């Protein structure tokens, strides 16, 4: 089958500037003049795909006048004019002329934006949650950039350790920031046991502490 | 019943792909045999042609072309019933007779003016070189620029030939009187 | 509109069959041919199979050779995947799309314009559980901008879609992409930010589905 080979596989960005995918099949995809069989999708994580370009450099219905195809043969490039935030997502490239279909490896599109700080919320464990036994503490860091940050939970100034999971949302594509959830767990019986709970997010040369009193 | 002379096509490179089989005996085509064709291409659909008779023996079809490109193949596939008569592949590109030129108009000047049958997009429409012929005797003129036109000072009919290797004459146009 | 919505994915066995289901509208079904592509988690696209407008032709990927079958039928607009005798390496996100226009000589393709909403495929040994679902509120000491949620905890397998106020609400809104706890379960929360304001006036509703339970939640949230 048909081996296409997409380039690069990271691709961060500044929001205006132009930005470009390589696409290289190991065998010709034009059957006729003016007939390539090359696609490009983009994909928001948690969204089904969809058609940028086909037949290697025409538009899809939705797509606007800044996404641009080119090429011919085996070499394809996509072309963005000027990167905006709903541009983030993964790329692919397909060839259409063989099955089976295949697909390039794919290009993570990545917005650099400027430092924002998050909004710090803290969540205590549900009364419908503690008759299952189980306590669930929650942190949420709300609208940041960048990735990085060490969140760290303490228990009466006592830094647990190993007891908590976190998750990160994709890059968002109105502004550019990401979310991130810490999750701490325990037992009703170490809930009940201490008072004070408290979630750190350290940014750079910040350090916010959001925290709760079981009492109040 | 058997096939006593293998399909042979001829294409005009744009709509219509005429095949034509002798058989093995006296044969009803418009009834016993059907013609099953597909282009070679991914997910494409299998098509259907219903023959009629050239003489007792003979079969032809007009084969619907979505236009023709070079790299166009075909698979034939001949069927009598539910019997497989015969296998078989065709690139339309590959035995052409060009389609008649249109409108012949006359106009110091003589000028004759005709119409290319085939549209911009299509291979045919800048590999065409016409002939024209002019009562007794006559003299032909040879036109082998893309411009459909003649001039000259001081029957008539136009024809066309094609850029390629399997290929034959056009039918002549209709024809004018100077 | 032109749509196509799929069916028919939960947990099956090591050894197991399930059938897909791709409901298409807008348009003449029988015309176009179709194809499903699969995408396993982390993973990218990986094209399963293909079927021609009138059923004449069929293609299949090799790893699913004789296992996997791709049917339709055009009076009903439907279009199905026939999974078969399943490995745990065929767990994966299946997605339908609109390919060419096949009634005509020649073939028109556009691309794949048309996607499915996608359905989830899992093969595993471990039982289907559906989730649990507490509310996420802050302890009250009476800010200018409110954080509410709801956590989705315990379940099997994925996925789960989060909604809020039965879509009216989508502003503010991040679900979190669910993570494995040691335990072998998904754990998943989902957040909204809204003006103090409109807390007394305004309520606040998450919708939880997890289809391969054919459990639905709605919490209220305070
Ligand atoms: C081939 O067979 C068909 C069908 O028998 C012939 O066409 C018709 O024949 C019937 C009698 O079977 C006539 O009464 C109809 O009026 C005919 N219809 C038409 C539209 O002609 C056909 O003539 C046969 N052809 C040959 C060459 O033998
Ligand atoms: C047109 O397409 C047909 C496909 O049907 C080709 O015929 C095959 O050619 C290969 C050559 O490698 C042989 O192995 C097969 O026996 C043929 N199969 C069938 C079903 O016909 C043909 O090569 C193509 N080319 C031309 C010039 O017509
Ligand atoms: C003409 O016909 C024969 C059929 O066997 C073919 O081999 C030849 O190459 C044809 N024409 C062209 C232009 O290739």
């Amino acid at each position: 089958d048909i081996v296409m080979t997409q380039s690069p596989l990271s691709l961060p960005v500044t929001p205006g500037e132009p930005a470009s995918i390589s696409c290289r099949s190991s065998q010709s995809l034009l059957y006729s003049i003016g007939y390539n069989y090359l696609d490009w999708y983009l994909q928001k994580s948690g969204q089904s795909p969809q058609l940028l370009i086909y037949l290697g450099s025409n538009r899809a219905s939705g797509v606007p006048d800044r996404f641009s195809g080119s090429g011919s043969g085996t070499d394809f490039t996509l072309k963005i004019s000027r990167v905006e935030a709903e541009d983030v997502g993964f790329y692919y490239c397909m060839q259409a002329l063989q099955t089976p279909y295949t697909f390039g490896q794919g290009t993570k599109l990545e917005i650099k934006r400027t430092v924002a700080a998050p909004s710090v919320f803290i969540f205590p464990p549900s009364d419908e949650q503690l008759k299952s036994g189980t306590a669930s503490v929650v942190c949420l860091l709300n609208n940041f950039y960048p990735r990085e940050a060490k969140v760290q939970w303490k228990v009466d100034n006592a830094l647990q350790s190993g007891n908590s999971q976190e998750s990160v949302t994709e890059q968002d594509s109105k502004d550019s920031t990401y979310s991130l959830s810490s999750t701490l767990t325990l037992s009703k019986a170490d809930y009940e046991k201490h008072k004070v709970y408290a979630c750190e997010v350290t940014q750079g040369t910040t350090s916010v502490t959001k925290s709760f009193n079981r009492g109040e | 019943m058997k096939v006593l002379q293998e399909p042979t096509c001829v294409s005009d490179y744009m709509s219509i792909s005429t095949c034509e089989w002798k058989m093995n005996g006296p044969t009803n085509c418009s009834t016993e045999l059907r013609l099953l064709y597909q282009l070679v291409f991914l997910l494409s659909e299998a098509h259907t042609c219903i023959p009629e008779n050239n003489g007792g023996a003979g079969c032809v079809c007009h084969l619907l072309m979505d236009d023709v490109v070079s790299a166009d193949n075909y698979t034939l596939d001949l069927w009598a019933g539910q019997q497989l008569l015969w296998k078989g592949s065709f690139k339309p590109s590959e035995h052409v007779k060009p389609r008649a030129p249109g409108n012949l108009t006359v106009h110091d000047t003589l000028l004759l003016t005709w119409s290319n049958p085939y549209p911009p997009d299509n291979y045919l429409y800048n590999h065409l070189t016409y002939a024209v012929n002019i009562p007794a005797d006559f003299r032909i003129y040879n036109v082998t620029y893309l411009e459909p036109s003649l001039r000259i000072a001081a029957r008539a009919r136009v024809r066309a030939w094609a850029q390629l290797y399997n290929t034959t004459w056009s039918e002549w146009s209709p024809s004018t009187k100077w | 509109e032109v749509q196509l919505v799929e069916s028919g994915g939960g947990l099956e066995q090591p050894g197991g069959s399930l059938r897909l289901s791709c409901a298409g509208s807008g348009f003449t079904f029988r015309d176009y041919a179709m194809t499903w592509v699969r995408q396993a988690p982390g993973k990218g696209l990986e094209w399963v199979s293909s079927i021609s407008g009138s059923g004449g032709n069929t293609y299949y990927a090799d790893s699913v050779k004789g296992r996997f079958t791709i049917s339709r039928d055009n009076s009903k607009n439907t279009l199905y995947l026939q999974m078969n005798s399943l490995r745990a390496e065929d767990t994966a996100v299946y997605y339908c799309a609109k390919d060419r226009l096949s009634i005509t000589i020649r073939p028109r393709y556009y691309g794949l314009d048309v996607w499915g909403q996608g359905t989830t495929v899992t093969v595993s040994s471990a039982s289907t559980k559906g989730p649990s679902v507490f509310p996420l509120a802050p302890c009250s000491r009476s800010e200018s901008t409110a954080a509410l949620g709801c956590l989705v905890k315990d379940y099997f397998p994925e996925p789960v879609t989060v909604s809020w106020n039965s879509g009216a609400l989508t502003s503010g809104v991040h679900t979190f992409p669910a993570v494995l706890q040691s335990s072998g379960l998904y754990s998943l929360s989902s957040v909204v930010t809204v003006p103090s304001s409109s807390l007394g006036t305004k309520t606040y509703t998450c919708n939880v589905d997890h289809k391969p339970s054919n459990t639905k939640v709605d919490k209220r949230v305070e």
